[PDB]
């Protein structure tokens, strides 16, 4: 069976450049090779078939090259919609196989936080639990420290984060921060601040609603 | 229209198996092939098998643990891959995709994500996230929506049930004590809000849910 | 000739994790790789013939796969039956070859030794010779130490050890230690011990006679 | 039935010459090839040559000094490969095995260690190990039997002439001053010793012994 | 006599869109392959594509960005690449050369200096080197002329339009502000000058120009 | 597509040496190479064809030899006019594929710079500028230093240098240094002086020349 | 063209050892290998052709094997008329090629020189010259020093040493020293001395002669 | 017989220019061909070219400066490769061996040595050297013979034209302002001295000398 080997695993690069991914195979396969995308979520899409045949819905900034060992995906012009997974794979010989893939990332002009502080619902309360819930969206670079305090005081219990992949509408990152107690715990206590401290400033960006 | 229609999710039991669906539509071929691929979750695509259905011949991946076996209905257009016997190792989306018989995959399914836990199904609670009245505003507002408390995974959330796309970040969820959570952005311009309406639609295929959700200004 | 390497030399694992056993060729030989297992003074058995066909007899824990240069003997869930030598070997190209073999082990849970002490049999001893028998069973790691006392006072000359390999009924190991001396010199003492020394305790499992 | 057929062993002194057999049984064809493999001790498997006996070709390992002429008796199905002028390097089990001509070794025989030696065939010595009255017990116990005082190897050793299997150590002999000893261990329910009889079968081809030995307790 | 024949410049903004010509005499076969060939400034030979005339099927590099589409009159035996929304990374010589099918090319054009900027052509300023009336002298002297304030490349320069090639030097240009500047040295017997005269033609096909400059002494 | 190897990327020799070029295929190519040759502003010229055969024009110090994936050019005794770039290239499978090329470069004896100094010409002064060029000249090796010297005070401003490449009428290097200022400038100085420091002498060659 | 390459260099091995020489091709050319051998001034000598198939002359100590790029000659118990460079040479594609040659050396027990003074002869004292000649014969290992003393005293002008290589009788090593001076400045001395310092022995060997 | 038939020698001027011969005896087919090799000192062989003499069609190795020119005389069954402009690269023993088209050299000559120098051929001055009425003996005496002032290279030198092999040593030439030097020694036992004559026999085709020298006592 046919290795295929992609390098490198991830491919960082300016928006607008050429970028250029490379697929080998372990024994000499003809153009026998196709290309997939992958976005966050999605399935995969076919994009270059037969080492360098165009399919249509793709983009012309889309080519591929080589043939026998060495095979390349090109993309003239990076942009936004373009981060993905890419995957190449082989049809030469039995089995079919496919490469570990690689990821391109666009390095963006830096962008700070848009920060956005939710209260629980009362629909959530009745049940007997409450969550509040801080966004830090649509910044670049992707290392971002969130905090909480209570009544001033910095709590550290019950606290959730989850950070989105890079973003094909703007090439930004987002991070979703989750504060969860019982309604016995939030009712015995004023103000919730949820605070964000990001490169693109020195003092954070802090966000906050009281209950009373 | 959609080539090919695979479930969104299935739960299964240690030592446990599963029956998976792939339904084709569009252009049939005889000499058409059918292919399974497996993708655990932040890992890449490995090829598990094809089968021919007209006909009923298949090939299995050797260089893995075989879980799968591969069949057709040629009368409704539909190939089956049973997994028996998963561990959590398998627990994974599985695509299948139709070959020509000329090795490309034009066509793929949107795949089942197949969770392998001694756990139990659980629909999402859904709740508003509209701002306080204390927080002012922008030219643009930031809306949204919180999933909590479902298993397995996945959901898929929308907004205007496909309308409100452009604005839209849903997060991954975070699993703790057996129940995954998260939430989902929007945002608009504050002149189109409250008077334009604004609604996360939450489909949890495990269950077979699907609620609306509007999001109006606090009391 | 076609030169087939087996790697690694020796392959340790956990009993019921899925083993990957390699053999590459020096040159491409499609599928004509058959894989054998030799256990402990047994003769070669068998197991799997072009690189993936099953053969009758043959647990289907068992699999082959692989193509070109690259071929793969795998175990579903290994267990003690297994621990033998295992060989590749090709019938590509005149004269056939086999690979140079890999061993596999399996660690299992600690086990602390069974020792057995065993004066001479009144058979020997007519025939003008004394040997002393100490077995030290089913223990796990391998690395174990015997000592033997004659009347409180360590001795070193006249002792033959012997140790087996890893056992296919456990996974453990053992060990034979025997001391031999004339009658004459047997006839002067009255206490006989074998010590031994193993990771499982801090004190020793010590076993004595006397012929008084 | 026992496809193919060797002598457990021959001692053979430095350039005298040696001459092996291999007699077979089942499904003979005449497209058939015997093999002959060489495995010195604690290393690993090597090709000497191969015979298709209804004719009487056979190619030889190049790779290295030929030791070997093969032949066959069509009419007694045995195979023959003549060792001749020995060092200590040629000392080995020799196994023959029969290919049908589709390069693998479906079977193989048991193999013959040959031992190339100036010394003397001794037969062996064996002896009960009982355990003395001071020695408590448990759920099980432990008797055993001790191989010495022979040459050349090998010893193959039974219990009750292969019903007792679970619970038996043969352990590999240690050579010294020109003969090699060794024990084998068995492990019964305490329970069953010495009611039930417990005997140790000990073969040793090279002098065509054979002896039983029971394990009593101890006067 | 000159086999293929190319235009000496080409200047384009970016965005804009040129079309080269490569015109040829000698034998022509309609077996013939033209090609062009890129070399950006002290970089190699890049293959861009080939055309057979008498046909016009013509193949591209895939390796690079394909900025070439290629024709051909068969009347006139002339090729063109029309290189389309060039940038600076395009500007290089493109040479054509001819190949007859069999892999190798014989035969190559001088190649057109294409250049991608925003400026504006100048034609170059020329003006004599004589040496000062202080300056002492060898068996052999040293003149030269110096071509300035010009855009784009490049120039050819010349002394007595061919005739003296033995001691010639010209620089490489260096550009500041917009327009390249160079000079050329040439270095004859000192009894041969002023008595036979000696001058530097200089060619600049951006702007069509071409000037002599007769190098007298110092009045 | 094939991959062409060229090493060394430059290659230094001596007169009359015999001198020899690499160039490594990816893949076995028969003797589908072919060499070409190309001098400073030159366009290429065929040098040899299918690896080694002659052509009508090329001297015959040059051959070639090679076939699969190494080939040489060789060159019998190097001489100046042999200075240039070499690329080679293969029509075996398409697209055709050129080296990355490799530079000859011959060391010769050391040889001291050739100065002349040029005032303005009067044709220049006319529309209000005024360059003084100083031409160091046939020299060996390529490294020289230029220092202009205004009425005994060095100037820096207004300099620009240029260096050819090794000369193939005789191995040599030169260089010209060109020192730019308005009329105006040029006017209120009386001497103007052209330094050269190069390894042949201890003592500067210095050229100069004065207005008045 | 194929590229043969011999490792190693150069092989010491112990009388009667079997011994391998080595042999790799830089393509797979079948079993198109022949293997020469060339004795000290000797021509060379087709030992084994087709990779393995003997010669007839030739002890059958020698054999060969191997096919594709792999081969190998052996000799079964080296001897001293062994001692000789080995290649080996393919004929599988043109031009046919030769591998860089592999040494074969013996080594064998120590062994002491034997040493011999030899006055001039009275033919060349005749002609007006006079060389004295020290043989330093059969020892064993090769490095051996050698003294020149004339009345007691050191001389080092006018003397000329050359060693053979390891001979083919015995694996032994040998060698002359030539001391030239005319008959003038031979006469004015009595006692001609060669001096031998040899592993074998702390002492020196040493042999004179005197003229008186 | 000897199949192959070289001169053992040819020296030759820098820019001068040689013919050596290679003349055949034994079978020889029409399909024969016939190699020549090189050996500079101390060094490998080297393939240089090859003829089929029964046609006249030659190859060379182009991988190397080609000195060589080849042809035969397929009347006298000789071989002649012309190596044309030589220098001291050039100096090598080039022998020349026969193939009968099935790719391996049977059979080769003795090789011709060639010296590739300004100066002059000088036969070699030969001079006992028996051992002095001081040294004492074992049960063997060793003799030797000087070979000296000697241009170019070789001289073979036996012990009673053959008959005398065991016990021979010759050593390798020195050269010293233009003159090879050398001495070769012989071992006999003492008891067959000086009864039994020894004599050493020394040629040097270069000037083609042949030189006996008896080895007596000194008086
Ligand atoms: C008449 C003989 C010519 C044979 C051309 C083979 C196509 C090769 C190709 O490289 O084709 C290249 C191209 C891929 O880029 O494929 C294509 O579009 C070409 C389509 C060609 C043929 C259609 C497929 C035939 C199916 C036979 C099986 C029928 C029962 C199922
Ligand atoms: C009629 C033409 C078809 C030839 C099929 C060759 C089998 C190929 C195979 O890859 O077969 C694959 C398979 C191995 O997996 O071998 C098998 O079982 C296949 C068995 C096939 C043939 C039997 C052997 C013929 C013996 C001829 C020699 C007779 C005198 C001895
Ligand atoms: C009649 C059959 C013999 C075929 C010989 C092929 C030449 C091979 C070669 O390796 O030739 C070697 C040699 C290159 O060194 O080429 C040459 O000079 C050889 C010239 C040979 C043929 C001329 C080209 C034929 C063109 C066919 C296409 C016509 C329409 C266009
Ligand atoms: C009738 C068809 C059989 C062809 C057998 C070819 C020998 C192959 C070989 O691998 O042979 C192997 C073997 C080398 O080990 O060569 C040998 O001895 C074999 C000798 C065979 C043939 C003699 C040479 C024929 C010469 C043709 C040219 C005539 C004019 C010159
Ligand atoms: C290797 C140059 C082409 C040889 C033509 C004959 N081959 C047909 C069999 C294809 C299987 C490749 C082994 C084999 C010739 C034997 C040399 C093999 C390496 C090759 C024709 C197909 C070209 C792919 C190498
Ligand atoms: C002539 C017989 C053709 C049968 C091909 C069917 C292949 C079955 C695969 O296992
Ligand atoms: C037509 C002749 C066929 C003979 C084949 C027998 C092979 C003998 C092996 O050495
Ligand atoms: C039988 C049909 C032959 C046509 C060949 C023309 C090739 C066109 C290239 O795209
Ligand atoms: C049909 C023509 C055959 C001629 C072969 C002769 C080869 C000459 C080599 O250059
Ligand atoms: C994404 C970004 C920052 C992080 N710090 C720790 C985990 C982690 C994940
Ligand atoms: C097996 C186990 C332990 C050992 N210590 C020394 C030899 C040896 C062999
Ligand atoms: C050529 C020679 C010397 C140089 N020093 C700095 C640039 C440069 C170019
Ligand atoms: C052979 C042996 C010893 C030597 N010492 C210096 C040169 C040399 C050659």
């Amino acid at each position: 069976d046919i290795l295929l080997t992609q390098s490198p695993a991830i491919l960082s690069v300016s928006p607008g450049e050429r970028v250029s991914f490379s697929c080998r195979a372990s024994q000499s396969i003809g153009t026998d090779i196709h290309w997939y995308q992958q976005r966050t979520n999605g399935s995969p899409r076919l994009l270059i078939k037969y080492a360098s045949e165009s399919i249509s819905g793709i983009p012309s900034r889309f080519s591929g090259s080589g043939s026998g060992t060495d095979f390349t995906l090109s993309i003239n012009s990076v942009e936004s919609e373009d981060i993905a997974n890419y995957y190449c794979q082989q049809s030469n010989r039995w089995p079919f196989t496919f490469g570990s893939g690689t990821k391109l990332e666009i390095k963006r002009a830096d962008a700070a936080p848009t920060v956005s502080i939710f209260p629980p619902s009362s629909e959530q309360l009745t049940s007997g639990g409450a969550s509040v819930v801080c966004f830090l969206n649509n910044f670049y670079p992707k290392d971002i420290n969130v905090k909480w305090k209570i009544d001033g005081s910095e709590r550290q219990n019950g606290v959730l984060n989850s950070w989105t992949d890079q973003d094909s509408k703007d090439s930004t990152y987002s991070m979703s921060s989750t504060l969860t107690l019982t309604k016995d715990e939030y009712e015995r206590h004023n103000s919730y601040t949820c605070e964000a401290t990001h490169k693109t400033s020195t003092s954070p960006i802090v966000k906050s609603f009281n209950r009373n | 229209q959609v080539q090919l229609q695979q479930p969104g999710a299935e739960l299964v039991k240690p030592g446990a198996s599963v029956k998976l669906s792939c339904k084709a539509s569009g252009y049939t071929f005889t000499s058409d092939w059918i292919h399974w691929v497996k993708q655990r979750p932040g890992h890449g695509l490995e090829w598990i098998g094809e089968i021919i259905p007209s006909y009923g011949r298949a090939n299995y991946n050797e260089k893995i643990q075989k879980k799968a076996t591969l069949t057709a209905d040629k009368s409704s257009s539909t190939a089956f891959m049973q997994l028996s016997s998963l561990t959590s190792e398998d627990s994974a989306v599985y695509y299948c995709a139709r070959e020509r018989g000329d090795g490309y995959f034009a066509v793929w399914g949107a795949g089942t994500t197949v969770t392998v836990s001694s756990a139990k199904t659980t629909p999402p609670s859904v709740y508003p996230l509209a701002p306080g009245s204390a927080a002012q505003t922008n030219s643009m507002v930031t809306l949204g929506c919180l999933v909590k408390g479902y298993f397995p995974e996945p959901v898929t959330v929308t907004w205007n049930s496909g309308s409100l796309s452009s604005g839209v970040h849903t997060f991954p969820a975070v699993l703790q004590s057996d129940l995954y959570t998260l939430s989902s952005s929007v945002t608009v311009p504050s002149s189109s809000w409250p008077s334009e309406t604004v609604t996360c639609n939450v489909a949890h295929p495990a269950s077979s849910t699907k609620v609306d959700k509007k999001i109006v200004p606090r009391d």
